[PDB]
């Protein structure tokens, strides 16, 4: 779903009025939900959320 | 004194700030439950 979201969406030039500035989008990636916390990374579940 | 979630460790920490785990990384802590009498009528 998002791979063709992302490749539907086509990025122009950008040219404020030579330089030109063009962006792309590659592979996209999704991680696993994963707590930041201050000491280190632990393991995120659906009751941690729920309680936090 | 309280008791953590997953990790089993005595918090017992009254602070304001200390709301984490001691050697824990979780923030979820439970009251436990002292020796008190409660009387109840059946
Ligand atoms: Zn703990």
């Amino acid at each position: 779903g998002l791979q063709n979201v992302f490749q539907s969406f086509g990025e122009m030039l950008v040219e404020p009025s030579w330089r030109y500035a063009t962006v792309k989008f590659g592979e996209v990636t999704v991680e696993k939900p994963t707590f930041f916390s201050d000491d280190k990374e632990l393991e995120f579940l659906p009751w941690h959320a729920r309680l936090q | 004194t309280y008791v953590c979630g997953d990790c089993g460790q005595e918090n017992t920490l009254k602070s304001g700030d200390v709301i984490q785990c001691r050697e824990c990384g979780y923030r979820i802590l439970y009251k436990k439950r002292t020796r008190r009498v409660v009387q109840y009528e059946a």
